[PDB]
């Protein structure tokens, strides 16, 4: 299972 | 030893060739870079092609189409991407590669700032990966010799591209790539500190909060070929956190329909340890360039756009959006107060 749709960028951790 | 005479000196020679071409880029770049357009209302406002947003507009003079990133001034100061907003634009104006977006005009007003780009008409990879499944090695390996040249590049000119990832790939009229979003680039000359990139993407010395430098775009094209080659990318989890912690393993599984050459490259690239990622070592990029499951590759070709493409998107006209999926569209409200002035008067 995991993440099939447009991911997007982050900033921080 | 593997090559022959003819073949070592060829290579030799090429691989000059490259340095030669790389110490004009730069002094083109940094020429740029130290003596670096329009305004809203020039433009007729279409479709939305993506959001995180970036409009397809078309303007009014010249009738040309182009892709126009609108950011919220407000929102990048609260979200701490001043100086990344910055580093996008000069960047993108001081740069020149077959693979990387132009950058036509940019401007700001009262709430926004305006980066005005290249229309690229095929979509993003993304989607015609999503709805293949995954491309077949041959397909994979055309794209990514355009990455590797890319980076060879921009990594040439002390750049970090920090955000690898097949959103933000997208396919021209002639099947080739154009790589946008350039909000993470940074020029760098050895470490950096910022925690940032997409969750799949990241090395793990980015998720361990370590001073970190390029090599970190050469595990990120380790992943982008797995995805490519696998249509799932190697460190694959419903959350940020269980992603993190399969990065920082290590572990990584291939698919049995993975040539042996591709998992050795993948191997290579996603390597935790840094002295022995490819990318990092003393031959630098000749290490991935001179891999076996490049062996087929001519680089000259993939740079002169003369290998015939894989795909070609379907085109209808100069502003079809066929290519793009479908977003809400919010009209762009302009305030008027002037917002966050002295944060962007250098752009
Ligand atoms: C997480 C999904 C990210 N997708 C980013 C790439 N697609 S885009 O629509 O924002 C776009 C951006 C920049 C230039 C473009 C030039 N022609 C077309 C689209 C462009």
């Amino acid at each position: 299972a995991g993440r099939t749709g447009r991911r997007q960028a982050i900033h921080d951790i | 030893g593997h090559m022959g005479n003819a073949a070592a000196a060829k290579k030799g020679s090429e691989q000059e060739s490259v340095k030669e071409f790389l110490a004009k880029a730069k002094e083109e770049f940094l020429k740029k870079w130290e003596s670096p357009t329009a305004q809203l209302d020039h433009f007729d406002r279409i479709k939305t092609l993506g959001t995180g947003r970036v409009m397809l507009v078309k303007h009014k003079e010249t009738g040309n189409h182009y892709a126009m990133k609108i950011l919220d001034k407000q929102k990048v100061v609260k979200l701490k991407q001043i100086e990344h907003t910055l580093n996008e634009k000069r960047i993108l104006q001081a740069v020149n590669f077959p693979f990387l977006v132009k950058l036509e005009f940019s401007f700001k007003d009262n709430s926004n700032l305006y980066m005005v780009m290249e229309y690229v008409p095929g979509g993003e990879m993304f989607s015609h990966l999503r709805r293949i499944g995954r491309f077949s090695e041959p397909h994979a390996r055309f794209y990514a010799a355009q990455i590797v040249l890319t980076f060879e590049y921009l990594h040439s000119l002390d750049l970090i591209y920090r955000d690898l990832k097949p959103e933000n790939l997208l396919i021209d009229q002639q099947g080739y790539i154009q790589v946008t979003d350039f909000g993470f680039a940074k020029r760098v000359k050895g470490r950096t500190w910022t925690l940032c990139g997409t969750p799949e993407y990241l090395a793990p010395e980015i998720i361990l909060s370590k001073g970190y430098n390029k090599a970190v775009d050469w595990w990120a094209l380790g992943v982008l070929i797995y995805e490519m080659a696998a249509g799932y990318p190697p460190f694959f989890a419903d959350q940020p956190i269980q992603i993190y912690e399969k990065i920082v393993s290590g572990k990584v599984r291939f698919p049995s329909h993975f040539s042996s050459d591709l998992k050795d490259l993948l191997r290579n690239l996603l390597q935790v340890d840094l002295t022995k990622r490819f990318g990092n070592l003393k031959n630098g990029v000749n290490d991935i360039k001179n891999h076996k499951w490049f062996a087929t590759t001519d680089w000259i070709a993939i740079y002169q756009r003369k290998v015939e493409a894989p795909f070609i998107p379907k085109f209808k006209g100069p502003g079809d959006t066929s290519n793009f999926d479908d977003y809400e569209e919010e009209e762009i409200r302009v305030s008027i107060n002037e917002k966050c002035g002295k944060e962007f008067t250098e752009f």
